[PDB]
């Protein structure tokens, strides 16, 4: 069917071109409406605006003095560039496909119809905060357990900003798995720690390693845990 | 077409009262006598009494007498103008006053007694 | 956006009333979205649903006019919690820009889960890096609201500790970490540390040593 | 003076206006608010003012008077008497061969009508054209059909009637607001009905001028609204019916047409300058079933 | 708009109300008062009004036509 992701900088300084993409897969880019939508936290949902199979532009008029949303169909990529961010426009951009409806309550002759609009498949979103504080990486710190079952797992510290995302033995470990989330220490730093159930028999040995990603630092750690 | 649409049901208690309204349409509300029949399970109709919408003049009946007050509210704009309201009034509540009050109309303005239209019954649980 | 709350018990049903009623022929959406997640369209025209909705979410349509648009919720569960919007187009009112208010569906009665402690330690390379962390863990509790309290030896401590707001798991419970910085002096210093997670009624004692 | 604005939509027909009218205390003033059809305003310079204050009074329709067309019978009086005529073939003038007698006439429908003659009465056999003299094209051709083409109008929109007091007694009832959509009134014709209708009309028009010349059918070419549309009332209203697509046919040798209605409430009637009438709006959605039954056409150098 | 007191006593029936009148000329008012009983005002929350105005129009009795019930007789036409 038709699957999206976003990709965007998850960092633009204030005052700064918020630049954006999303990519669809197995789906036509010329062929349906596309909408893009911002969710911050404490505010409900924002409709940016929407593109059209014609490449149409109507964005909302809350925005319209700053968005400019594009489109290139040489790939099944579009794109997304507000401008003059603020602390107010840090969101989860989700990438959807819009759906044109046509509400007839009438005479079609006499316009007597209006047109509405529908998501039905949505992208993952892609988290962007705006903040003059530069980016920064993690360092992550081993947790070993301590002898049937226990638990074991990888302390991410200081890091900036929102999110990681963790992995173990590069994918193939994924049952009992548990990633929490973070917390936003008064220093202004992330830290997040994960944690894996693992059977006692494995203690001695079957190899962990945690995969540690933090994008906007370009950073890609691992480490071992053992008692 | 003549209907009469009353007022919805209502639980009271021993001591208070209530009232209750029948809105007619269809035919001149002067002319035509109005009844108020209340109709409890295990018991005779019983006939409150009549009130003509010509000045209001009504007729309680016996063992309602001082507990009963019967009134009229006719619109005064020519337009829909073939509408009144009887309002009844039962003060003092008794469990015995439990039953569902009707309000009839007879069949020609000339005779009253014999009711052929009736409004849908007000429900009253004491 | 404001948030309009609403409760229901574990297995009855729903009834989400629009709070943007329509003024002529209405198209309206509804959707579906979670906290920090991807929403989900649940009716896209005012009765119609996409593939892969159970039945039980309807959506009301207008062959009448009067009859307002709600969305009704048969045999809720407890992952039925989330936020509910009224995407409303008639055509009356203009091009509907804004989604709808903000249904919060909170499922009362649900089953009461007792936490789970996990306290670890501080690492070698971080001591060896001239820092200490305590992580206690705390996972599969329900309702997810509960009192963080760590001590040294026997002592409160307050100073320097950070927790998290117990966010919602994938198994309807909730989980929270909590964090205790410590110098790599003060962690040695002492004899033994206690993370008393109090949880609704009683408390779980988690405690760590340095051997 | 009238303080109006569009009714909320998107074209902008029917204005939202306010205005301070009197009371029943004669030193208390209200800001109450009414729709108006463009028709029955017009601006000053935004600003707008009732159609007819420039010109006439105005006397509101009192909202218990009857506009349906009732049967009406003339009768002559003693001593007198009024012949009929049976003749089938009948055209306006000459002698009738088959003359009756009768007390009074048949049951005539006053419907005022415009350009197309509603719920009148058929003709037997064949469809007649009449006219005093067709030749002379300063003169309304009656054309009367002898089998009804059934036409469907409408008013779509569910209308509110709002009483004010503006007097000891004075109610002038106002249109509240639109409950549900806002439409557009038109009206339907079977196009089948029509073109077999507009078919005889043809037929019959050919003995007046000939087997080889051409007719062409258009609208109208210029005058008052009450001329140049189809204007008549439904359920209590009158609208005014854009003839065009009726009148659109070159003849020589499932379907539905529907006309685009618009709505008066200030209207004079007849054609006297003197007074203007307001006629209350009709609550609810109006719809009116009817037949057309005639026809006034009007021809325009040669042969077509 | 009608201001209305009582008339001086101690039961309080007839009233004593004054308005501000229309006159002769269109432009010019006046402050007249005059006694009405009290079933013929109703108030508005001392402010009263007469009775009919909300619901009808008034007619004033012309004072030279007779109200005295005189003895009528009711014939019936010829060839009754
Ligand atoms: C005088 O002359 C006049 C001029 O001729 C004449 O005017 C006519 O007036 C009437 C009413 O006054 C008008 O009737 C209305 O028609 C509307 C349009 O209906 C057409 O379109 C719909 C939708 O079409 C899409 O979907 C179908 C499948 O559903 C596809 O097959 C289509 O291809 C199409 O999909 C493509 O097109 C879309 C564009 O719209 C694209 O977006 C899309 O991506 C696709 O590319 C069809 O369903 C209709 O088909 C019906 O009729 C055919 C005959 O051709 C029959 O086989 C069968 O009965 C079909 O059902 C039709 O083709 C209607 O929307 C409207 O009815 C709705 O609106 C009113 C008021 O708003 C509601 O009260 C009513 O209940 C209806 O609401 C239902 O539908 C809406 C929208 O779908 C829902 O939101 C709502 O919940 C409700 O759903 C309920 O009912 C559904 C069934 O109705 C059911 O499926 C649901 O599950 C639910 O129970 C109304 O009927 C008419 O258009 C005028 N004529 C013209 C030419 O404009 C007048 O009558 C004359 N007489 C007078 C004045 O007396
Ligand atoms: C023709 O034009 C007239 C105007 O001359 C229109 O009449 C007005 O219509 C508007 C709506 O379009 C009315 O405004 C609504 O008033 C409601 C009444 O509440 C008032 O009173 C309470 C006290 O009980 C106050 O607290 C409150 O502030 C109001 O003063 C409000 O409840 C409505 O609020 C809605 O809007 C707000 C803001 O968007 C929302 O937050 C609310 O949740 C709610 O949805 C609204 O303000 C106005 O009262 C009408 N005026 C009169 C004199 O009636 C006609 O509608 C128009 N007709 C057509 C056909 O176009
Ligand atoms: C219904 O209500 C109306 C009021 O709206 C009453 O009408 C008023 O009645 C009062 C008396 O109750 C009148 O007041 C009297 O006015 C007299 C006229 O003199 C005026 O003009 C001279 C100039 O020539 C001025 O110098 C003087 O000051 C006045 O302005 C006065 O002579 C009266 O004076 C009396 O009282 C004073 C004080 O108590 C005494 O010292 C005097 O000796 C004297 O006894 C008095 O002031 C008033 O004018 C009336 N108004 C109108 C518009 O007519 C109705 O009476 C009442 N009806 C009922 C049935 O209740
Ligand atoms: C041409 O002639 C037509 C028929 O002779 C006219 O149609 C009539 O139009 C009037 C008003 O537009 C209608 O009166 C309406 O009555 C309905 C209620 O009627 C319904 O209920 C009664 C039961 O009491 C039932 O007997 C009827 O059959 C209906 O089912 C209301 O909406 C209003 O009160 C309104 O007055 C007539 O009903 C209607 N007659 C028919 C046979 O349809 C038409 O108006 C004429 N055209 C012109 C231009 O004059
Ligand atoms: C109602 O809507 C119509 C249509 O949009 C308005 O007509 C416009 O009037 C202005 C006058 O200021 C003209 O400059 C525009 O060219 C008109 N537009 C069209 C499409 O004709 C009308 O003004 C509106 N009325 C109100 C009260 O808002
Ligand atoms: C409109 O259509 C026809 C005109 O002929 C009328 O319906 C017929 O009326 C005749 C005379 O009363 C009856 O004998 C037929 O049985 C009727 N046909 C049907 C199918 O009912 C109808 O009354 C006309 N309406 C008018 C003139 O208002
Ligand atoms: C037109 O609108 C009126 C109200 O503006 C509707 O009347 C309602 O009818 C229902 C019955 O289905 C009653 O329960 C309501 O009490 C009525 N409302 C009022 C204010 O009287 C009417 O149904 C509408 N009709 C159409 C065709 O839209
Ligand atoms: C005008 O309206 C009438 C009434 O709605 C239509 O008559 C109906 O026609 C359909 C289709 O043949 C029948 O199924 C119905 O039984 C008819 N109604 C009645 C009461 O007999 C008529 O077709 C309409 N004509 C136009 C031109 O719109
Ligand atoms: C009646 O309808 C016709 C079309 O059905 C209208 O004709 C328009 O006339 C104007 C010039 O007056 C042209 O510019 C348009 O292109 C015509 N429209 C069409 C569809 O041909 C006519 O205007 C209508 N009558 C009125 C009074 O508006
Ligand atoms: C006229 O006199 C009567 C009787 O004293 C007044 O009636 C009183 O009205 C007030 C209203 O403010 C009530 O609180 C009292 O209880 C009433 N008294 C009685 C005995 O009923 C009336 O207000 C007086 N009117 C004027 C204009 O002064
Ligand atoms: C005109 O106003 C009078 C005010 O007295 C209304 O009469 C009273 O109305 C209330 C409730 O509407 C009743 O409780 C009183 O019993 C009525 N009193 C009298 C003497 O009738 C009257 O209803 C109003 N008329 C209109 C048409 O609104
Ligand atoms: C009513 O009169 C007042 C007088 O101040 C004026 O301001 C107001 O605009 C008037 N109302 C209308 C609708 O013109
Ligand atoms: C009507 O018929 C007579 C004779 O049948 C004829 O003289 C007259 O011209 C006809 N009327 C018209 C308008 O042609
Ligand atoms: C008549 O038709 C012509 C041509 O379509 C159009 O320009 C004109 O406006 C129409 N007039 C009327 C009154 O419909
Ligand atoms: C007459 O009008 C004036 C206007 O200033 C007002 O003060 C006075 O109270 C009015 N008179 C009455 C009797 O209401």
């Amino acid at each position: 069917q038709v699957q999206l992701q976003e990709s965007g900088p998850g960092l633009v300084k204030p005052s700064e071109t918020l630049s954006l993409t999303c990519t669809v897969s197995g789906g036509s880019i010329s062929n349906y409406y596309w909408s893009w939508i911002r969710q911050s936290p404490g505010k409900g949902l924002e409709w940016i605006g929407y593109i059209s199979d014609s490449e149409s532009t109507n964005y909302n008029p809350s925005l319209k003095s700053r968005v400019i949303i594009s489109v290139d169909t040489s790939k099944n990529q579009l794109s997304l560039k507000l401008n003059s961010v603020t602390a107010a426009d840090s969101a989860i951009y989700y990438c959807a496909r819009a759906q044109q409806g046509k509400r007839i309550y009438g005479m079609v002759s006499f316009g007597e119809f209006f047109y509405y609009y529908y998501m039905d498949v949505w992208g993952k979103g892609t988290t962007v905060t705006v903040s003059s504080a530069s980016t920064k990486g993690p360092s992550v710190f081993p947790l070993a357990p301590s002898s049937g079952t226990a638990a074991l797992g990888c302390l991410v510290k200081d890091y900036f900003p929102e999110p990681v995302t963790v992995s173990w033995n590069s994918g193939a470990l994924t049952s009992g798995v548990h990633t929490f989330p973070a917390v936003l220490q008064s220093s202004g730093l992330y830290s997040l720690s994960s944690v894996v159930t693992v059977p006692s028999s494995s203690l001695g040995t079957q190899t962990y390693i945690c995969n540690v990603n933090h994008k906007p630092s370009n950073t890609k750690v691992d480490k071992k845990v053992e008692p | 077409q003549v209907q009469l649409v009353q007022s919805g049901g209502q639980m009271k208690k021993p001591g208070e009262s209530m009232r209750i309204s029948c809105r007619a349409s269809g035919y001149e509300f002067i002319d035509c006598t109005l009844n108020w029949i209340r109709l409890a399970p295990g018991k005779r109709p019983e006939w409150m009494g009549w009130l003509k919408p010509r000045g209001g003049a009504v007729n309680y009946a016996r063992p309602l007498q001082g507990r009963v007050t019967m009134t009229r509210q006719l619109s005064q704009d020519p337009d829909d103008p073939d509408w009144g309201t009887a309002f009844l009034e039962l003060r003092s509540l008794t469990v015995d006053d439990t039953a569902v009050y009707f309000c009839t109309r007879g069949k020609n303005c000339d005779y009253n007694w014999d009711f052929e239209h009736w409004g849908r019954g007000t429900p009253v649980i004491v | 956006s404001y948030v309009r709350p609403l409760s229901v018990a574990l297995g009855e049903t729903a009834s989400i009333s629009c709070g943007r009623q329509a003024l002529g022929s209405r198209a309206v959406q509804w959707y579906q979205h979670r906290p920090g997640q991807a929403p989900i369209l649940l009716i896209y025209n005012n009765q119609d649903r996409p593939s892969g909705i159970p039945e039980r979410f309807s959506g009301t349509p207008d062959i009448n006019f009067g009859t307002r648009a709600t969305l009704t919720i048969s045999g809720v569960e407890a992952g039925d919690e989330a936020d509910y919007y009224c995407h409303m187009w008639d055509s009356r009112s203009g091009f509907s820009w804004s989604f709808g208010g903000a249904t919060r569906l909170t499922v009362l009665g649900q089953p009461k889960a007792a936490p789970s402690v996990t306290l670890f330690p501080p690492s070698s390379e971080e001591l060896q890096a001239n820092k200490a962390t305590l992580v206690c863990l705390i996972s599969d509790f329900y309702p997810g609201a509960v009192t963080v309290a760590w001590k040294a030896d026997s002592s409160p401590v307050k100073a320097g500790v950070e927790t998290t707001t117990p966010s919602k798991q994938s198994n309807n419970k909730y989980a929270a970490s909590s964090y205790l910085s410590l110098t790599p002096m003060q962690w040695k210093m002492h004899k033994s540390y206690s993370c008393q997670v109090t949880h609704e009624g009683s408390t779980v004692e988690k405690t760590v040593a340095p051997t | 003076t009238l303080q109006c604005t569009n009714v909320t939509n998107a074209r902008g027909e029917l204005k939202n206006c306010s205005f301070n009218m009197t009371t029943e205390l004669r030193d208390k003033k209200q800001k109450v608010y009414s729709l108006f059809y463009r028709l029955d305003v017009v601006q000053i310079n935004k600003e707008y003012r009732l159609i007819n204050c420039n010109t006439s009074a105005i006397t509101q329709a009192c909202p218990k008077v009857s506009f349906e067309p009732i049967p009406i019978h003339y009768c002559a009086p003693a001593g007198f008497a009024i012949l009929k005529c049976k003749d089938k073939k009948f055209n306006g003038t000459g002698p009738c061969p088959s003359v009756s007698t009768v007390q009074c006439t048949h049951g005539i429908k006053p419907v005022v009508s415009t350009q197309l003659l509603l719920n009148g009465s058929l003709a037997e056999e064949e469809v007649m054209i009449r006219s005093e003299n067709i030749t002379n094209n300063a003169k309304n051709i009656l054309v009367q059909f002898n089998t009804p083409v059934q036409i469907n109008c409408t008013r779509p929109n569910n209308n509110t009637r709002k009483s004010i007091r503006i007097g000891p007694g004075q109610a002038f009832y106002a249109t509240g607001d639109i409950i549900g959509d806002i439409r557009q009134a038109h009206c339907n014709v079977s196009k089948a009905t029509w073109n077999e209708t507009l078919g005889k009309v043809v037929k019959q028009l050919r003995k007046h001028f000939g087997n080889n010349t051409i007719i062409r059918f258009a609208n109208s070419s210029g005058g008052d609204l009450e001329v140049t549309t189809h204007s008549f009332n439904c359920g209590g209203e009158f609208f005014y019916c854009n003839t065009s697509g009726l009148f659109n046919s070159t003849w020589i040798s499932n379907d539905s047409i529907t006309l685009p209605c618009r709505i008066k409430q200030i209207i004079n009637m007849w054609q006297r300058i003197g007074q203007a009438m307001y006629a209350p709006p009709i609550q609810g959605v109006i719809r009116c079933v009817s037949n057309i039954t005639g026809l006034i056409l009007t021809r325009d150098n040669s042969t077509t």
